[PDB]
């Protein structure tokens, strides 16, 4: 039966041991990523959470008919 | 039998059937080309092949 | 009219061993009565239950119980065969705990 | 008598090559996960001088 | 282990593609071949789970459950196919596949290896249970049941799927392994006690405790019997699973929150089965019964000790197979008869003999008769409960005299004395009906040869 | 919000080209099975609500059908696995520009640390 | 109505909403809003009659006010720093009167009334349209917006809108009233997490379009606008009722059905911030949907009502013309639970 | 090209096809009247599409085959039996009734149909317009209750307003003792038990309501007994007609588009003729629905669309 | 802010009130939204003076164009509701209570 059916303990041992390793590193990789998205929600230096703001390249910088502009 | 014919034919209209197995057909053909063509500039980019 | 609705009567119950004296209690056809019969009582008492059974009773001791009791017999022997205690109640060694070094 | 008794039972290999597919399947998603395999320090064993791994 | 998986989802299409005549046969035979295929997984390892894949994973508690589930099936298929004889191929087509997504996502659920997928298919189990109960039952009160059925269950766990979100959200993960080989406890705080209400309500209502367990007679009542029989086989344990798996993370606040809990499932425990003693309907009698016995499983869980969890473990198990041969004998009376008084079809051991050793052997287990499974899950409660308090026994003594009392008052009234004389439509039982009693009954002997195999993973 | 504004983004691009060092999802994927299997589940539908033999009707419109949703899929895919590589390339990068914000604390052992115990009784 | 006229009227509607989208000028916004309600009017009056004229009143008066304050709003935000651009909205005032504006044009409560009124005097297909296509302009210009919302007002409405919806929903017996409540309640869902996550919002209302194209389809396939004349349907449609309640099911939210995703996100995306009560509130709330949802397949599908002598004659006959895409509909409102992880395509 | 919106706004206009002898042409009398064969004479001379009047099966005659159905599958009423035993408490009188209504409504939709289709012009030998005539027929007699006299005002008042009368009204009148007499001659034992009464509110009914009402939108042409014979002259008054006080003088090409969707989907048709008002003479139980509805899927070309039954002959069925 | 502005703005919160508050006739709201027009107009017009952004000066009068608009139609319905009652009520606008 142990032969024809099933396989050693060797497999499902390390079959564990690489779950784990996996589980483990997405629950890290969670934990890093809600933190990371608070620090950039608060300070806005981050790629995310960048809110637009308004284009220099609309300003006209020629003579405006009186000197102080 | 049928007082009238049904007017979707007795025989399948083969325009309709004609161009509907046209773009199944040009779908898949499309979709391996893509896809071997992902496959050829993902290789070429990450140095693997 | 004095009634609520067209509606059909209740039927009364159709005996299955009426027209089929022998009937099983699975069909009313008797062939396929007679082949249902067959398959649930070849499938379920002769290839589930017996063998199934049976391979549950030979399954390989995969939960470890024989090796437990040889590991303990070699362990319980070697242990008097020194004067030890046989068992301690430290599962652990206390050399590689470090405890507070103060509670006050 | 082969075609149509074929054609009324063919709905009796539905489950079995369920379960082959199912087998296979097993097969293929359990090979993901040989990141450890032979790396464990409890069964960590010498490969014998003919095969290349210690479980399939 | 989806070569467990996908068979079922096989058993769909070949029931949709079967002739018209030919449906219950497939339908059986190949739900026989998947129960033989589920029933290699008994082979389990004495100190971690069998870990599939990364989504699935089976232990020595959840092995059992998937047997039971499969055998089930048969089961009703069997018991289904003699009150759908008029029906039309269609519908007879969709209640077996709502019987065979029913299987589906049980078979899913004790073997999903994070908590929100375990949820998804917890809950997904209740669209399959109430479509069959407010489609397919015989009474007005269907609907009704159906509704409580649904909102009792939801209303308990909602703040289930809220918790867990917060949980994974706090923690990190959700994975089985992760979340008990990473345990913490629990502080003593307010927050901390909703959550564990949070956590444990749903499984509570589930089982169901004894309080919130109204929604369990109407709905076992007005079911069908297929319906009544995976609701008091496998849907009620569902409950006792996800307490046996969430409470690990629920230590050491369970300690002084458990009080509550066990009071009222002692306590209801004596309630309900004095209520069978005054039952004038059959249906409902079984129904009590059962929910005095997932009682009993409820003190087992709350008060978590090893013998506590095997006896939970066994408790479940012969109480599913015992219920569910409960109902189907009551069916056979009813589909006799079409009443469920108890004392309208008196004296029927006269006339069925063989259909009364099935009923005598039914109530002998169903009292906790030694060696059975019953007995063994019902004393090692005690036991436990006994190391935890010794003013338990009492409780505990209390009911084992009114359960017997009640089990032997309904094998009396409805099997011995006269029998009534209107009646004489009272045809012998078909083969079919005695191998579906044989086939609930045969695996609890054979399973009390061979215990361990339904002591859960303390053993 | 948190991903709409970033630096170089084409607005309706749907596939950057930065996507393609990416590798393809395989055309065996699962999602993508699920994706024929939702088209297929269409055309049965659209077969029985007109009245029509279920499973054999129209067989041009189901394999339309099947294709269709599996040439929206494997687009959808590929944007979907593009989006999830960019979350992760952001979030490690600031990881690694803000250093104080994620230090690397002392690993202690089992050994040493104290943990309370609560006995079972 | 000519079929000309028509689809210029249509795609009048259509064209304002575009231009409500992809304008980055407050005046032009304020411009698309002003065409899609001088184009929607008509199309709610395409089959004259009393109700249909009392429906368009309603919404024409109700509209006319929100752009009042919207343009007001507008002005005020000029006034304290001279800029056109949709931003951060620079004044607190001018943000509760837009955030007010914007939330009758959706038909949040306390300003939830019009919509019950309006969907059961117009047709079904004014209905569809009102109850899918009208609600993207608000929630875009509600998206774009989101950083400077006030959390207390829209949170405040959003659960308004839940509560009422769901009480509301109990006491109907018309579908289009049904319908309408059910709007209320799931626009009170899509803006409860606005603040916190606009692809949540975007996802949300992705799947309730697909929801509510699918089950005014499948009303319209059956010419059914009570519960008792939809009663009738199992007698000559069959699989339109089964669709009609696993649709229904969906609807309610329990899984594993596409429903249940937008909720199931919309809790974790809060729960990721500390909004612990809120979202069990919002749940136990959304189970009186559940429940009218449940009393509607009760009535059509999972019991069989009495009929009338005169169906046969119906059934005789085949639905003459076919909507497409109904099929589509029907099958991304039910199995679609597993392509979860594809809303990343959303931001 | 099926008619919809698109073959409306390119192309098809239909007061191109209308060439002024189209004159929807209605013809009514008492039983056992003349008026048949004069509506085939009229037919055959005018040109214009004779309609024989439509009986319990008439909607059997225009689906599938043209064969009848069964009776407990199509009507579930007859005629028989209420000239036998015209006050049965089983309602067999006004669920004829009602079926019947909506048969006429069902061939007046057919009629309007071709009509607006072909141009060509339609004979009836009854109406939608004139059906309520039995039905105050069966009232008076005690035949029917005043519950169902209100389901019938109701259903009439919500379809017939969605259509457009008849430009010629004829009229063929015959007194009670003649058409007494004409039914003893006739042969059939079930009619011969129609009471004077009857004919009497039938006839009554007729003069006082049908032909008033129809003055102020349609031409009304009465005749007598003896002048229906000679159909020239009926034939050459009709041609000789001014239809200017009818609605149909106002008709644009946007109505007539509305119109002709309405003739077609005959489901349009018939939706408000099975609404929820439940009388114990027409509704009809789930279980009983449930049978029969069963039993007309059973039929042979009844199970699928008129183009997908294997069991007919239909090949091809997996390329379409 | 100057005390023109309050003036202007209260000339709007009056007029959302008048059409807020309904008393019998229609056209007496219709008024009110016309008002509410106005006000906007002016106060757009005032800010738009006095900073000087010359390219807005055109929005006042996209302002008034859409407000003929709205107004054509107010009176489109209010003609249609008058044919069906008699009267511009709004008491009788109750039909969808039920
Ligand atoms: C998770 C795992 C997978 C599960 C996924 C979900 C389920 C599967 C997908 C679902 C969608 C697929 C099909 C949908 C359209 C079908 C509609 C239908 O009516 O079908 C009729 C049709 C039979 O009709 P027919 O033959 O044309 O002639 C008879 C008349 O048509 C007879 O016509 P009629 O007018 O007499 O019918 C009347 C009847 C008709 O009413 C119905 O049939 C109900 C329609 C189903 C609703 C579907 C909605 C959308 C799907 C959502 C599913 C939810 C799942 C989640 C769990 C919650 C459950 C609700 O209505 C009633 O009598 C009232 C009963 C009220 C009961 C209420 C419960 C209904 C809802 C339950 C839905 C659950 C799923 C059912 C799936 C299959 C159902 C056919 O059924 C089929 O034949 C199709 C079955 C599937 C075909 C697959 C076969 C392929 C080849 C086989 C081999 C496989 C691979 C081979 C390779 C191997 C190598 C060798
Ligand atoms: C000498 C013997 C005397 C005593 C006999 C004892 C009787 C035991 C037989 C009963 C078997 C119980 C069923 C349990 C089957 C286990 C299924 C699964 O676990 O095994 C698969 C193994 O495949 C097997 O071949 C399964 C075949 C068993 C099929 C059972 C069908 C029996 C039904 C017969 C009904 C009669 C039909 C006639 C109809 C009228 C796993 O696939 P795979 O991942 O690769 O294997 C991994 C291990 N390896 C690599 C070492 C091989
Ligand atoms: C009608 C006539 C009645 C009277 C006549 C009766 C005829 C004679 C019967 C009397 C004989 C009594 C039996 C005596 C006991 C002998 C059997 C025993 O030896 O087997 C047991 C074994 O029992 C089996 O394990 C029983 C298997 C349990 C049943 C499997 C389940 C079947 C599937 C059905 C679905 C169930 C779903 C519920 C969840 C599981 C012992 O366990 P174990 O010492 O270790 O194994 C011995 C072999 N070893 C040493 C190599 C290990
Ligand atoms: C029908 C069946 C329904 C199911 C029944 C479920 C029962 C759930 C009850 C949960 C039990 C524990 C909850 C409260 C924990 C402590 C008990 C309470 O007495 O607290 C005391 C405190 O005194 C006061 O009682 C405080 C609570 C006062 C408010 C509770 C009154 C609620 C009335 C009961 C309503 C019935 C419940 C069902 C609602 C539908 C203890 O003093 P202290 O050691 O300092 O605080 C310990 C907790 N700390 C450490 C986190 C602070
Ligand atoms: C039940 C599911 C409902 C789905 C709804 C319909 C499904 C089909 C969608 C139609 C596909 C065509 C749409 C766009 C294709 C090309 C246009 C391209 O430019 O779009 C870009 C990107 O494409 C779209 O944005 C994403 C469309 C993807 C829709 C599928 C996701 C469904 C949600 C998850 C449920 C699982 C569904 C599985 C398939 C049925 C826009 O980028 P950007 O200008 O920057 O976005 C501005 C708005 N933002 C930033 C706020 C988002
Ligand atoms: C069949 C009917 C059964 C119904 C039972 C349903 C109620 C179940 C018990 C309460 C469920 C709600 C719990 C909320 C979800 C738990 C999440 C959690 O615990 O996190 C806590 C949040 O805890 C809460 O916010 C709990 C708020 C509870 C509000 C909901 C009221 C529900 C009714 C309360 C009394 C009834 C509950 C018991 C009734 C039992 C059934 C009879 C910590 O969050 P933080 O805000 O960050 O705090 C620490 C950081 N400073
Ligand atoms: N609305 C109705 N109600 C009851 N009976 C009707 C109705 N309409 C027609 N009939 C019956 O149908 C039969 C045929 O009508 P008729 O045209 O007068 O005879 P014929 O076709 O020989 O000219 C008559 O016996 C008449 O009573």
């Amino acid at each position: 039966i142990a032969r024809t059916f099933y396989d050693g303990p060797e497999k499902n041992y390390e079959k564990t041991m690489a779950i784990l390793q996996i589980e483990a590193e997405k629950a890290e990789l969670r934990l890093k990523e809600l933190e990371v998205r608070r620090l950039m929600r608060a300070r806005g230096d981050g790629p995310w959470y960048q809110y637009p703001t308004i284009d220099k390249a609309l300003i006209d910088h020629s003579p405006k008919t009186t000197p102080d502009n | 039998k049928f007082y009238i014919r049904e007017p979707p034919h007795g025989s399948p209209d083969w325009l309709k059937v004609g161009l509907t197995l046209g773009t199944s057909v040009f779908l898949w053909i499309y979709l391996i080309k893509q896809h071997k063509e992902d496959v050829l500039e993902y290789k070429r980019r990450n140095g693997l092949e | 009219p004095t009634i609520r609705l067209q509606e059909d009567p209740d039927p009364e119950d159709e005996n299955l061993y009426e027209k089929n004296p022998d009937s099983h209690g699975y069909d009313k056809d008797p062939i396929v009565d007679l082949w249902n019969m067959r398959v649930v009582f070849f499938f379920g008492f002769s290839i589930v239950l017996v063998l199934g059974s049976t391979f549950v009773a030979y399954l390989p001791d995969y939960r470890m119980q024989e090796w437990a009791r040889r590991e303990a017999e070699r362990l319980v022997k070697y242990r008097e065969a020194n004067g030890l205690p046989l068992m301690e109640s430290n599962c652990f060694d206390p050399n590689k705990i470090q405890l507070p070094e103060d509670e006050d | 008598n082969v075609l149509q008794i074929v054609r009324d039972h063919w709905v009796h290999i539905l489950v079995p090559v369920g379960f082959v597919f199912g087998c296979y399947l097993d097969r293929r998603s359990d090979e993901k996960l040989t990141a450890f395999r032979n790396k464990s320090l409890l069964f960590k064993r010498e490969l014998r001088p003919n095969e290349e791994v210690t479980w399939k | 282990m989806l070569k467990i998986i996908i068979p079922t989802t096989m058993l769909l299409p070949m029931t949709w593609m079967s002739k018209h005549n030919m449906i219950w046969i497939n339908a059986t035979v190949h739900s026989l071949l998947i129960s033989l295929i589920s029933l290699s997984l008994l082979n389990q390892l004495g100190e971690n789970s069998l870990n599939f894949s990364l989504t699935f994973f089976s232990d020595s508690l959840s092995a059992p459950l998937l047997v039971l589930t499969t055998w089930l099936l048969p089961l009703m298929l069997m018991a289904s196919q003699s009150h759908l004889s008029k029906e039309t191929t269609t519908r007879k087509k969709l209640y077996i596949t709502m019987l065979i997504l029913l299987q589906l996502f049980l078979i899913m659920t004790f073997t999903a290896t994070e908590l929100i997928l375990f949820y998804i298919l917890f809950e997904a189990t209740l669209v399959p249970t109430l479509i069959i109960i407010t489609r397919w039952g015989n009474q007005t009160e269907r609907l009704n049941a159906g509704l409580y059925f649904l909102f009792y269950t939801l209303a308990g766990s909602l703040p289930l799927l809220v918790a867990l979100v917060y949980i994974q959200n706090t923690t990190g993960s959700l994975n089985f392994l992760i979340i008990h080989y990473w345990s913490h406890p629990l502080s003593n705080s307010w927050s901390n006690i909703f959550m564990w209400l949070a956590c444990i309500m749903a499984f509570m209502v589930k089982m169901p405790l004894y309080g919130l367990h109204l929604w369990l007679p109407k709905a076992h009542v007005e079911a069908p019997i297929a319906g009544s029989m995976v609701l008091a086989a496998v849907l009620l344990k569902l409950g006792g699973y996800g307490m046996m798996r969430i409470t690990t993370i629920l230590n050491p606040l369970t300690n002084y929150m458990a009080y509550p809990f066990l009071m009222l499932s002692m306590w209801g425990m004596i309630m309900t089965s004095s209520i069978c003693l005054r039952q004038t309907d059959l249906k409902s009698l079984i129904a009590y019964s059962s929910v005095s016995h997932m009682a009993l499983v409820i003190v087992a869980i709350m008060i978590q000790t090893p013998w506590s969890f095997m006896g939970a473990t066994a408790l479940m198990i012969a109480h599913g197979l015992t219920s569910s041969m409960l109902f189907c004998l009551a069916n056979t009376n009813y589909e006799r008869v079409h009443s469920r008084t108890m004392i309208l079809a008196r004296g029927l051991q006269t006339l069925l003999p063989l259909m009364a050793t099935w009923w005598l052997v039914a109530s002998l287990t169903n009292l906790a008769l030694p060696p059975s499974i019953n007995l063994i899950g019902e004393l090692f409660i005690i036991t436990a409960s006994f190391s935890w308090s010794n003013i338990t026994i009492i409780l505990m003594g209390m009911n084992m005299m009114i359960t017997a009392l009640y089990s032997l008052y309904m094998l009396i009234t409805t099997q011995r004395g006269k029998y009534t004389h209107h009646i004489n439509n009272i045809k012998p039982s078909f083969t079919r009906e005695n191998a579906l009693m044989a086939l609930h009954i045969l695996p609890l002997l054979l399973l009390t040869l061979n215990p361990k195999m339904i002591l859960g993973p303390l053993y | 919000t948190m991903m709409s504004g970033r630096p170089g983004r084409v607005p309706l691009q749907f596939l950057p080209n930065e996507a393609r060092s990416l590798p393809p999802p395989k055309l065996t994927d699962p999602r993508l099975v699920y994706m024929g299997f939702l088209g297929y589940c269409s055309g049965l539908i659209d077969n029985a609500i007109r009245r029509r033999p279920v499973v054999s009707a129209g067989l041009h419109r189901q394999l339309l059908y099947v294709t269709s949703f599996v040439f929206f899929g494997y687009y959808l895919l590929k944007r979907q696995d593009y989006m999830y590589a960019l979350r992760d390339h952001d979030m490690f990068a600031y990881v690694k520009s803000h250093p104080e914000d994620f230090p690397e604390k002392d690993k202690k052992t089992y050994g040493e640390i104290l943990e309370e115990f609560h006995p079972v009784r | 109505m000519n079929p000309i006229i028509y689809t210029t009227l249509i795609m009048t509607v259509m064209s304002g909403t575009m231009l409500v989208m992809i304008s980055s000028h407050w005046l032009l916004i304020w411009i698309g809003f002003e065409m899609n309600l001088l184009a929607m009017i008509p199309v709610l009056m395409k089959n004259f009659n009393p109700r249909a004229t009392e429906a368009a009143t309603k919404y024409f008066l109700t509209q006319a006010t929100a752009s009042m304050m919207l343009m007001m709003a507008i002005i005020i935000n000029l006034l304290y720093s001279g800029q056109w651009t949709i931003t951060k909205m620079f004044n607190p005032v001018a943000m509760t009167m837009m955030t007010m504006a914007l939330a009758m044009k959706l038909g949040l409560s306390p300003f939830h009334f019009w919509v019950p009124e309006v969907t059961q005097g117009i047709s079904l297909q004014a209905g569809l349209l009102l109850l899918t296509w009208q609600k993207l302009a608000p929630l875009s210009v509600l998206c774009q917006i989101s950083q400077s919302i006030n959390p207390n007002l829209m949170l405040t409405m959003a659960m308004l809108s839940i509560l009422i919806g769901g009480w509301g929903g109990l006491n109907q017996t018309q579908l289009r009233k049904i319908m309408a409540y059910s709007s209320i309640a799931h626009m009170g869902w899509m803006t409860a997490v606005l603040p916190y996550n606009t692809t949540m919002t975007i996802l949300n209302l992705l799947i309730y379009i697909t929801m509510t194209l699918a089950m005014f389809m499948l009303l319209i396939h059956s010419s059914a606008t009570t519960t008792l004349s939809l009663s009738h349907t199992w007698n000559k449609m069959p699989v339109i009722t089964s669709l009609m309640m696993v649709t229904l099911l969906s609807m309610g939210g329990l899984p594993p059905l596409s429903g249940f995703m937008p909720k199931w996100m919309i809790i974790q995306e809060m729960t990721k911030n500390e909004s612990i009560i809120m979202p069990t509130l919002m749940a136990m709330t959304a189970l009186l949907n559940l429940y009218f949802y449940m009393r509607l397949a009760y009535s059509s599908s999972l019991t069989m009502f009495p009929s009338t002598n005169n169906m046969k004659m119906k059934w005789q006959f085949e639905h003459t013309k076919q909507m497409k895409l109904l099929p589509t509909m029907i099958v991304l409102s039910t199995l679609v639970l597993p392509m979860t992880p594809a809303l990343s395509s959303l931001n | 090209l099926q008619y919809g919106p698109l073959a409306f706004v390119l192309g098809e206009r239909t007061t191109r096809k209308l060439t002024e002898t189209s004159k929807v042409i209605t013809v009514d009398g008492n039983i056992c009247s003349g008026k048949g064969r004069l509506a085939r004479e009229i037919a055959e001379k005018l040109g214009l599409r004779h309609f024989p009047e439509a009986g319990i099966h008439y909607a059997d005659s225009t689906t599938g085959d043209g064969k009848p159905l069964d009776v407990q599958l199509s009507g579930n009423c007859s005629l028989e039996k209420f000239y036998d035993d015209p006050k049965s408490n089983d309602g067999n009188s006004y669920r004829l009734q009602s079926w019947l209504y909506a048969s006429r409504l069902l061939q007046y939709a057919d009629a309007l149909e071709h009509l607006l289709s072909t141009g060509q012009g339609v004979v009836l030998e009854r109406s939608i317009y004139s059906d309520f005539v039995f039905l105050e027929a069966m009232y008076r007699q005690g035949f029917i209750r005043k519950q169902c006299v209100e389901h019938y005002n109701e259903v009439k008042k919500v379809t017939a307003c969605e259509y457009l009368p008849p430009h010629v009204v004829v009229y063929v009148d015959v007194p009670v003792p003649e058409i007494q007499s004409r039914i003893q001659k006739k042969g059939n034992p079930h009619e011969m038990k129609i009471t004077a009464a009857y004919l009497q509110d039938i006839e009554n009914a007729y003069k006082k309501t049908f032909l008033p009402e129809m003055s102020e939108k349609c031409e009304v042409l009465q005749y007598s007994a003896r002048e229906a014979e000679d159909a020239e002259k009926v034939v050459e008054d009709i041609e000789y007609l001014k239809c200017d006080k009818g609605p149909w003088p106002d008709q644009d090409d946007r109505t007539f588009h509305r119109l002709r969707m309405l003739v077609q989907n005959k489901l349009e048709v018939l939706n408000y003729t099975t609404i929820p008002v439940y009388l114990p003479e027409i509704t009809i139980g789930a279980h009983q629905s449930d049978r029969v509805f069963q039993k007309f899927t059973e039929l042979p070309g009844r199970k699928y669309s008129p183009g997908y039954n294997e069991d007919v002959g239909d090949k091809w069925i997996w390329l379409k | 802010m100057p005390l023109v502005y309050m003036n202007i703005i209260m000339a709007f919160a009056i007029a959302l009130a008048g059409l807020l508050m309904y008393r019998s006739h229609l056209m007496s709201s219709l008024l009110c939204l016309e008002g509410m027009m106005l006000s906007l107009f002016i106060m757009s017009t005032l800010i738009i003076l006095n900073t000087h952004f010359t390219l807005a000066n055109m929005m006042p009068i996209i302002l008034l164009v859409f407000a003929a608009c709205e107004a054509a139609l107010g009176l489109s319905l209010l003609v249609m509701v008058s044919n069906t009652y008699g009267t511009d009520y709004v008491q009788n606008l109750n039909l969808l209570q039920c």
